[PDB]
C-alpha cells in the first residue's frame, strides 16, 4: 500500500467488484486491454479426426471444440509449441485429449465435455480439466448423436492468447466506470427536457458525492477512481485474471528496458 | 444447430446452458425473461445468444442414416 | 466504416458470428453411343497420348475418384477418366482454379443409358473476412 | 487467402527488432522511437506517464495503420537529458506502480469471503 | 478394413470390382459412396 489503491465491496469465484483509486487513467485502461487480450491459456487446437458420422461437419466440431474451457491454473509452467524443441507437440508443451461417444439408445444421446479425457502426462501440474461449471456435472454442450453414430476426436491442447484467438481469452466481460455524475464532463449527454430526469443514476453514484449547484466547473482536476468489475470463463480463478494481468502488463513493460540495454552493445 | 458455446460478444461460455434453459420454462412454468435470468445471463448480447439460437439439430437428427 | 462500409468484431468472429459451410459438387459420365470408343474412370498416366492436366492426379486411388477425408486445392485432379482414341487421351476434371477444401461424399452411379456416373462434393468452411458483402 | 497469419502480431518477423531508435530533423533534442509487434495496449501507457515527468517538453504516439502490429512514438526532452532516460525513467516508474496495484490487490482479495 | 464402397439407404460395407458396374447386395439401388479415406485428417481449430 504505497500507490494505486484496490478495495473489494463485492467478489466471488467469478465477480471481482472493486474500486481502484490513485492511478491514471492511461493504466487502468492498458490493465483492462491486457487483461482481455494477452493472459497466456491453453485450448484446444489441433483435432485428428478417426470417424464422424454425426449430422455435424469436421470443421464444425473442431471449431466448436476450440472454445471449451480447459484448466489453465498452473498454465504458466507449460511451454509454447512454438518454442518447445520437439517436432510438433510433446508433454512439455500440450496436453491431449481423447473423445469418443457413440449413439447407444433410442433416445438422443448427448456428447458433453464432462465425455473429455486426458491421455497424455501432466507430470503433475493442474492443467487440461475441461472446467464445469454446471450443476448437474456436465461440461458445455459439445454435439448430439442417434441410434447408430460414433466420433472419434484427439485434441491438442496449446498454449496461446486472445491477440491469436478468442478462444485462448480467459476474461468474458469487463465492466469499467469513472465519475458516475459528470463532473470532468469527459461527455456531454443527450436529452429532451432534463438531462437528470432522462438519464439513468448509475448504482456507482453513491460512493461519489453529488456536485452542488452553486459550485463552478472544476477544471485542473483528473482522472482517479475507476469502477470496475471482472467476470471470468474459468480456465483461471477471478483473483488470478486481475494478478496475473497486471503481471502481463509489467512483463511486456519490462522486455522494452531490456531491450534498450541490447542496444548500447553494437 | 447446437446451442454455441460463448456468446460472439461478450465471450461467457453459453454452452453448459441449454438444457437448464429448456427445463425452467417449460417444466416449473417460468416466463422465458425470469429464466434467462436465473441462469446468470444478464448481459444481453449474452441474453440474446439463448433466446434466439434455434436448435436444429433436432431435425437433422431425424434423417435416418 | 465510411461510405457504406462497417467495421465487425474480430473477436466475435473467431467465436463463430456468421460463418458459413459451403459445399459444391463436381459432374461426370462415360461417353455414351460407341461400338469402339468408350470412355473409362482410372488414375491414368502416359500411354502415347500424352495430353494431361498441369496438377496433381495422386489424390487419387485406382477407380479414378478422390477419397473422402482428403484436402484439395490448385489445380488437384479431382476425377480422372480416359477417352481412348485412334492410345488414350485424357478428360479429368481440376477443382476450381480459385478453390480449395476437404472431399465430403463421393456419389457413383448409372444413368437409364448405363451410364457409369460420377458426382464428387467439396466442403469449405468460409470465415468473414474483411470485404465479404453483408 | 490474402490474410495475413494472427501470430505476427506478437512475433517478431526476420531482421527486424522490437525497436528502432531513430533521430528527428524537425527539432533538436529529439527522437521517435518505433516498437515492432505492439500496440495501444503499450503505447497510451509509456506516453501518459512520460508525460508527468516535467522534464520532457514533448511525447506522442501513433498506430500509423492498424493493418500491421507496430506504433511510433516521438519524445523531445530539456537540454542534456537524453530521451531514452526519459522512457526510461517513465518505463520503470510505471513497474514500481503496477507492482504496488499487484500487493494491494494480493492484500485485499485475501480479507473478503467466497 | 479394406473396404471399398457402401450404399446410401441402409449402409453395407459393399467392394466390387470394374466388369460389375454398380448396384447394392439384398437391397439394389444403385446409388453407392465412396466410404472414407484412412489419411486421417488434420484440423485447424479456430
Ligand atoms: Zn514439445
Ligand atoms: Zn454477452
Ligand atoms: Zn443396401
Amino acid at each position: 500500500e504505497e500507490g494505486p489503491q484496490v478495495k473489494i465491496r463485492e467478489a466471488s469465484k467469478d465477480n471481482v467488484d472493486f474500486i481502484l483509486s490513485n492511478v491514471d487513467l492511461a493504466m487502468a485502461n492498458s490493465l483492462r486491454r491486457v487483461m482481455i487480450a494477452e493472459i497466456p491459456t491453453l485450448a484446444i487446437d489441433s483435432v485428428e479426426v478417426e470417424t464422424n458420422t454425426t449430422v455435424l461437419a469436421d470443421e464444425f466440431i473442431a471449431h466448436r471444440l476450440g472454445l471449451i474451457p480447459l484448466q489453465s491454473m498452473d498454465i504458466e509452467q507449460l511451454e509454447y509449441s512454438r518454442d518447445c524443441f520437439c517436432e510438433d507437440h510433446c508433454d512439455k508443451c500440450s496436453v491431449v485429449l481423447t473423445l469418443q461417444a457413440f449413439g447407444e439408445s433410442e433416445s438422443t444421446t448427448n456428447v458433453y465435455s464432462k465425455d473429455l479425457v486426458i491421455v497424455s502426462n501432466l507430470m503433475g501440474r493442474n492443467i487440461g480439466h475441461p472446467i464445469i461449471q454446471d450443476k448437474e456435472g456436465n461440461g458445455v454442450l459439445i454435439c448430439k448423436l442417434r441410434k447408430g453414430q460414433e466420433l472419434k476426436l484427439t485434441c491438442v491442447a496449446k498454449k496461446g492468447i486472445a491477440k491469436e484467438h478468442a478462444k485462448w481469452g480467459p476474461a468474458a466481460a469487463i465492466e469499467f466506470e469513472y465519475d458516475p455524475w459528470n463532473k470532468l464532463k469527459h461527455t456531454d449527454y443527450w436529452y429532451e427536457q432534463d438531462s437528470a430526469k432522462e438519464w439513468p443514476q448509475s448504482k456507482n453514484c453513491e460512493y461519489e458525492d453529488p456536485p452542488n449547484e452553486g459550485d463552478p466547473f472544476d477544471y485542473k482536476a483528473q482522472a482517479d477512481t475507476f469502477y470496475m468489475n471482472v467476470e471470468s470463463v474459468g480456465s483461471i480463478p477471478v483473483d488470478q485474471v486481475v494478478v496475473r494481468g497486471i503481471d502481463t502488463l509489467q512483463k511486456k513493460v519490462a522486455s522494452i528496458l531490456l531491450a534498450l540495454t541490447q542496444m548500447d552493445q553494437d | 444447430m447446437i446451442v454455441p458455446v460463448r456468446c460472439f460478444s461478450c465471450g461467457k461460455v453459453v454452452g453448459d446452458k441449454w438444457e437448464s434453459y429448456l427445463n425452467l420454462l417449460q417444466e416449473d412454468e417460468l416466463d422465458e425473461g425470469t429464466a434467462l435470468s436465473r441462469l446468470g445471463l444478464k448481459r444481453y448480447c449474452c441474453r440474446r445468444m439463448i433466446l434466439t439460437h434455434v436448435d436444429l439439430i433436432e431435425k437433422f437428427l431425424r434423417y435416418n442414416p | 466504416n465510411q461510405e457504406d462500409s462497417m467495421i465487425m468484431n474480430q473477436s466475435s468472429i473467431d467465436r463463430g458470428l456468421f460463418r458459413s459451410l459451403f459445399f459444391r459438387s463436381y459432374m461426370d459420365q462415360e461417353k455414351k453411343y460407341g461400338m469402339s470408343i468408350t470412355e473409362t474412370f482410372e488414375k491414368p498416366q502416359r500411354t502415347n497420348t500424352l495430353r494431361m492436366k498441369h496438377g496433381t492426379y495422386d489424390k487419387l486411388d485406382d477407380d479414378g475418384l478422390i477419397a473422402p477425408g482428403v484436402r484439395v486445392s490448385g489445380e488437384d485432379v479431382i476425377i480422372g477418366k480416359t477417352t481412348p482414341i485412334s492410345s488414350k487421351r485424357d478428360a479429368s476434371t481440376p477443382l476450381r482454379s480459385t478453390e480449395n477444401g476437404i472431399v465430403d461424399q463421393v456419389l457413383v452411379t448409372t444413368n437409364q443409358d448405363g451410364l457409369k456416373f460420377v458426382k464428387v462434393r467439396v466442403r469449405t468452411t468460409k470465415i468473414p473476412q474483411i470485404g465479404d458483402k453483408f | 487467402m490474402n490474410a495475413p497469419d494472427r501470430f505476427e502480431l506478437f512475433l517478431l518477423g526476420e531482421g527486424e527488432s522490437k525497436l528502432k531508435i531513430d533521430p528527428d530533423t524537425k527539432a533538436p533534442n529529439a527522437v521517435v522511437i518505433t516498437f515492432e509487434k505492439e500496440d495501444h495496449t503499450l503505447g497510451n501507457l509509456i506516453r501518459a506517464e512520460l508525460l508527468n515527468d516535467r522534464k520532457v517538453l514533448f511525447a506522442a504516439y501513433k498506430v500509423e495503420h492498424p493493418f500491421f502490429a507496430r506504433f511510433k512514438l516521438r519524445i523531445q526532452t530539456t537540454e542534456g537529458y537524453d530521451p531514452k532516460d526519459a522512457l526510461k525513467n517513465a518505463c520503470n516508474s510505471i513497474i514500481n506502480k503496477l507492482g504496488a496495484l499487484k500487493t494491494n490487490f494480493e492484500t485485499e482479495w485475501n480479507l473478503q469471503t467466497l | 478394413a479394406t473396404l471399398k464402397y457402401i450404399c446410401a439407404e441402409c449402409s453395407s460395407k459393399l467392394s466390387l470390382s470394374r466388369t460389375d458396374a454398380v448396384r447394392c447386395k439384398d437391397c439394389g439401388h444403385r446409388i453407392l459412396l465412396k466410404a472414407r479415406t484412412k489419411r486421417l485428417v488434420q484440423f485447424e481449430a479456430r
